[PDB]
RNA sequence: AUAUUCUUCAAGUGUAACCUCCUCUCAAAUCAGCGAUAUCAAACGUACCCCGUGAAACACCGGGGU
RNA sequence: GUCGACGUACUUCAUAGGAUCAUUUCUAUAGGAAUCGUCACUCUUUGACUCUUCAAAAGAGCCACUGAAUCCAACUUGGUUGAU
């Protein structure tokens, strides 16, 4: 191809690695709650006390966050960078935050998960390196205030590109534009491959469940014509519903 | 650099990086723009000719005056440098050092002359046409955009027959006659 | 849009500006069809690029001439050139190159002032 | 699809402003004193 | 990273993260390209001129001097750009000033390959 | 005529001359009357070359579609033209029709030969045939670049700075058998019939 | 005012050909349309017709009283122009009888 | 020091270091001011009938219309 | 016939007192202000980059597969109990 696609290639395995102060002052400054200019001026050290404090609240609602302060949340992992870490030890990162991020979707509305991963957000950079359990996690809350802070940070992945224009935008992303998404053929089979993730740790909620297959009936509406488009696609709906059987919970 | 403060300045009195004095005042830029030339070697071949137009004028100066040698031989040179049209006028023998410039050289180019005679709008928008393939000179076209033309040949330039340049100027007087396919 | 072709023709100082577009078969000179040209002898005259390369090639297209300038005799020298000429251009363009070659070539050896204007431009001996 | 006309792009020196030379880029009508007439200035008595 | 084509690439990249600062395409050839100062100002080794180019992908100057340039390489206390081409000569210029220092007949032929010491500033 | 004539030649008759104007078609006049015979047309027969510094298809340049030269044969019964194009000709005078076209020659080196040039050369800074390798020549002979600007046609070969033209310059049948020579860029070439390996039989029993 | 001849306005280069709008004689739609507020407006728009009227000639008679009094000032200038002339050559002899 | 190496001074219509003037200021074109042949609208002027105000004036009060 | 001599008439010739900038410190003068390893925010100027108007011109050309946007046809939903 040409030099500049190949060399903007580089960017994107580079977009955290803080590299000039202008470079760390653009990505330090995003995050979920405070603003761009009070955001840049405090330490990790600031941030950890406010997450440490608020994660020993979400630990009191449920006991399943006891266990990420022994871990991410703990106080020895203030030093660990990502970009500083070898391979094998980047995917526990993320299998760690992404066993996160299921137990946080739940708790959404309430305040204190908003001080919890936003440590999560600044520390470990979740805002670029894993946005798709990210967003998947978060996906239920397109009307609520606190996905449209999530889309003002977030670099949309490929999958994604339905909302592409929601990003910093004022009003919340409609509800046609949630079916949009679910009407690609690759986009379902992330939000498969998340909710047979998300059942295997029984932990599927009651408003995000609906949403689903609020979705999951739009997108057999939109296609009601094409039936070349429905003969490819349940394969994706009815192993979900195969697997949807399988569960425990009579919600699910 | 940083607009350096004034005990900065006189350590630096004579540092600069953007103007030399081997640069020469950035001249060769300087008409390189208001000619609109494409590759930047050209100048300075041309400059090298305007140069060498000059080493003769000196030393056909230093000749005595009462030489028939010389009385005839700077004469035979300003009837070529006038039929080629570098220079204004043939009288003066001290056109041939004074006003032999590259300017003087450069604007008997194909797109100045294009510009001179009113076919395109400006300059640029000259060597744009010339370079798609609109102008051409007696039978054959011309393609190289930096095309020097004689004085005696500034006659034939016309647009290129049957192009859709000469068939929007042929609309403009309600004049098209497409037996021709104008 | 519509295809058209706009040739000119030219005696002493008569112009003939004959639009000739794809239509039905009407022929028009100033707003009136060319059976009531004015010197009465002479419309056969105006009739030859009519009738020499055959009547059956007008069926599609349309002859809006309208002349200005001249005398009674060399209008009808313009009408006459300026038919022949938007007859020839029009085959050029939109319809097929072969046809073209047949005309120009039908043309010539009927009469040549019918395609270029012969110019009497003066001689000085 | 590249442009027409392409030239090497270089130091424009009228219109640059990294250049030391080109790095440069309410009337006042003051009054005729209160004290002065034409000429005879009204004003100046001893001591001067 | 500074990088040159033999054909015609000049590309002044930005490395580790990945801007672009100049890419110039020049249809002389091209042999060698060193940054002078800082990432800012570098010169080529073009056809026959070395020419000294801004970040931008601006010149700055059309070195009249030296005319050829196989060989190029600054060395950064003195600010004094160097060349050695397939003309003999070896010629330090001082970019500051812009006044050549130094030229250098160096009776051998052509310079075959030049790097500077770094501890001393001789080459 | 209608457009700009270019390069006449007159029947062995002397009654009819032919004649190559710019809009490509040759005419053939009469002499002792000012008409004209017929004309044939040659617009459409001529191979035009895309050079390599060029911005337009070899379709619609205005470059090589005429012809520069034009002779009839002794016999007064055929025309070969040739131009500025890549392309000879041989029209019949009475039929009108064209005979056989010759391609004067198939060189890369030289610009005026390919309609199409190949889309790898062309790299999204310019075509890969423009730019200069006369600096990596290993001699100092090569190396020196002493083209003026804009000389077309000029003295030297090394004054061009561009890749020879493709041109048939002037072109003449040969008096006695058959020939005819057309003057190129590549050097004078003679066509020829002195093989006669073929069967062109007459009045078969 | 000059009125050029039409064969004359006609082989005009284009920078240079006289725009000179025909007159229009159908009737718009828009001439038919538009609303003209009358009674009160109408008293309130001739009479801002009726000031502009007073305060462009009052200008254009002030701004002609300027170039009166610029025609009667440098006459004035002159004169004293022509004597610092004369005196100067006067003080250059009387100088150089010196020397 | 025992022909080269190093050193000192002198001279060169010697100089691709270094000083200096030229290699820019067009038989050019735009934009801005000015502004004509013209144009659209409005007002005002002339004549002509109509309506309000008024008791009324061929109203010397206002208004509408062609 | 033209050129001198004399007379007449006009044109022309000399400036001086200061101050600052000019040398990689220093223009000669002590009567003068400038030696600092920078971290933020605001404001202004210039440059690219993508579209683009006055306004065109030319397409390194042709095929094959896959993807998208617009415009009708169709269908569905809402719509005189009021769509635009």
């Amino acid at each position: 191809s040409s030099l500049s696609d190949q060399l903007a290639q580089v960017a994107s395995n580079n977009a955290t690695v803080a590299l000039d102060r202008k470079r760390r002052q653009k990505l330090h400054s995003a995050s979920l709650i405070y603003n761009s200019k009070t955001a840049a001026t405090q330490d990790y050290d600031f941030i950890f006390e406010n997450a440490s404090k608020a994660l020993e609240e979400l630990s009191q609602i449920e006991p399943k966050f006891a266990i990420f302060s022994r871990t991410l949340f703990s106080e020895s992992s203030i030093s660990l960078d990502r970009n500083v870490q070898t391979k094998e030890e980047i995917k526990d990162l993320d299998n760690a935050i992404n066993a996160y991020l299921l137990l946080a979707s739940s708790k959404w509305y309430l305040a204190p998960t908003l001080h919890a991963t936003e440590w999560l957000v600044r520390r470990f950079q979740i805002h670029v390196k894993n946005t798709e359990m990210l967003l998947l996690s978060t996906l239920n809350y397109y009307q609520t205030p606190v996905f449209k802070r999530i889309l003002s940070i977030i670099k949309l992945p490929p999958l994604f590109n339905c909302l592409s224009n929601f990003v910093r935008s004022e009003k919340p992303p409609t509800a046609l534009t949630m079916i949009k998404l679910f009407n690609d053929m690759d986009f379902l089979k992330l939000y498969t491959s998340y909710l047979d993730q998300c059942i295997k740790h029984n932990a599927t909620y009651t408003n995000q469940l609906l949403f689903t297959t609020c979705c999951f009936i739009n997108v057999v509406a939109f296609n009601s014509n094409n039936d070349e488009k429905l003969n490819q696609l349940v394969p994706i709906l009815l192993e979900i519903s195969a697997k949807l059987l399988a569960s425990k919970s009579k919600d699910c | 650099v940083r607009k350096l403060k004034h005990h900065e300045q006189k350590l630096l009195k004579k540092v600069d990086f953007l103007e030399w004095k081997q640069d020469q005042g950035h001249r060769d830029t300087q008409v390189m723009r208001t000619y609109h030339i494409q590759n930047r070697e050209d100048y300075h071949k041309y400059n090298r000719i305007c140069g060498d137009i000059r080493r003769l004028a000196n030393k056909l100066s230093l000749l005595p005056p009462t030489d028939p040698f010389r009385r005839k031989h700077e004469q035979l040179l300003l009837d070529k440098l006038y039929a080629m049209g570098v220079l204004t006028t043939k009288s003066k023998i001290s056109d041939l050092e004074n006003k032999v410039t590259v300017s003087a050289i450069c604007r008997r180019r194909l797109p100045v002359i294009m510009h001179r005679l009113k076919m395109a709008e400006t300059i640029q928008d000259a060597v744009k046409f010339i370079e798609q393939g609109h102008v051409r000179v007696g039978p054959n076209l011309i393609n190289d955009p930096a095309y020097l033309v004689t004085r005696n040949m500034e006659d034939y330039v016309t647009w290129v027959d049957n192009s859709k340049i000469k068939k929007t100027l042929l609309r403009y007087r309600n004049q098209i006659d497409d037996f021709d396919f104008s | 849009a519509v295809p058209s072709v706009q040739t000119f023709g030219k005696k002493k100082s008569a112009t003939a500006v004959a639009h000739v577009k794809a239509g039905k078969g009407l022929i028009k000179v100033n707003g009136s069809p060319i059976t009531l040209v004015e010197p009465e002898i002479l419309r056969f005259k105006v009739y030859e690029p009519l009738l020499l390369v055959g009547l059956d090639k007008f069926s599609n297209i349309d002859i809006r001439v309208r002349v200005t300038g001249g005398g009674h005799v060399s209008q009808v020298y313009a009408i006459r050139q300026a038919i022949a000429k938007g007859l020839v251009a029009y085959h050029q363009k939109y319809v097929d190159e072969q046809s073209k070659n047949e005309l120009k070539k039908a043309f010539t050896s009927y009469d040549r002032t019918l395609l270029i204007a012969d110019s009497r431009r003066p001689e000085p001996k | 699809t590249r442009k027409f006309g392409l030239v090497k792009r270089t130091l424009n020196t009228k219109k640059d402003q990294r250049l030391k030379k080109n790095q440069e880029n309410t009337r006042n009508i003051p009054q005729v004193s209160s004290a002065l007439f034409f000429q005879y200035n009204q004003a100046i008595k001893p001591p001067y | 990273l500074l990088i040159t084509g033999r054909k015609g690439h000049v590309a002044s990249m930005d490395w580790r993260k990945g801007q672009l600062r100049a890419e110039l395409f020049l249809n002389e050839t091209c042999h060698s390209a060193t940054y002078l100062q800082n990432e800012q100002y570098f010169a080529v080794a073009q056809k026959k001129y070395t020419f000294i180019y801004d970040h931008e992908g601006t010149e700055l100057h059309r070195l009249k001097q030296h005319i050829e340039a196989r060989h190029l390489d600054f060395l950064p206390y003195h600010y004094l750009l160097v060349t050695a081409g397939e003309t003999g000569w070896l010629k330090y210029h001082d970019v500051s000033t812009g006044q050549l220092v130094s030229e250098l007949r160096t009776k051998a032929g052509p310079t075959m390959a030049m790097a500077q010491n770094p501890w001393n500033a001789v080459m | 005529v209608y457009s700009d004539v270019l390069a006449l030649s007159m029947r062995p008759d002397g009654k009819e001359v032919a004649v190559s104007t710019l809009k490509g078609q040759i005419s053939i006049f009469n002499i002792e009357d000012a008409k004209q015979v017929g004309n044939i047309d040659c617009r459409k027969d001529i191979i035009s070359g895309r050079f390599n510094q060029d911005r337009f298809t070899a379709k619609n340049s205005e470059r090589s579609k005429f012809f520069t030269t034009i002779h009839y044969s002794f016999d007064g019964m055929a025309i070969v033209a040739g131009g500025n194009n890549n392309s000879i000709c041989l029209y019949d005078v009475p039929n009108e029709v064209l005979l056989k076209r010759f391609i004067v020659s198939r060189n890369m080196a030289l610009n005026g030969t390919l309609e199409f040039l190949n889309s790898k050369k062309m790299t999204e800074a310019g075509s890969l045939d423009l730019i200069d390798d006369a600096g990596e020549n290993s001699d100092l002979e090569d190396r020196i670049d002493n083209s003026l600007p804009g000389s077309q046609r000029g003295g030297d070969l090394s004054t061009r700075k561009m890749r020879p033209e493709v041109r048939v310059t002037s072109v003449q049948f040969s008096p006695t058998a058959n020939a005819f020579a057309a003057a190129s860029t590549e050097g004078l070439l003679i066509y020829s019939t002195n093989d006669t390996i073929l069967f062109d039989p007459f009045d078969l029993d | 005012g000059l009125k050029v001849p039409k064969a004359v306005q006609k082989e005009l280069p284009f920078k240079s050909q006289i725009h000179q709008m025909k007159p229009q004689k159908k009737k718009t739609y828009m001439a038919k349309r538009a609303v003209v507020l009358g009674g009160d407006e109408k008293k309130a728009r001739s009479f801002i017709q009726k000031v502009l009227t007073i305060s462009k000639a009052k200008d254009s008679k002030r701004k002609e009283q300027k170039a009166s009094q610029r025609k009667e000032r440098l006459k004035k200038l002159a004169k004293m122009e022509e004597e610092k002339s004369q005196r100067d050559k006067e003080k250059k002899k009387e100088y150089f009888a010196q020397n």
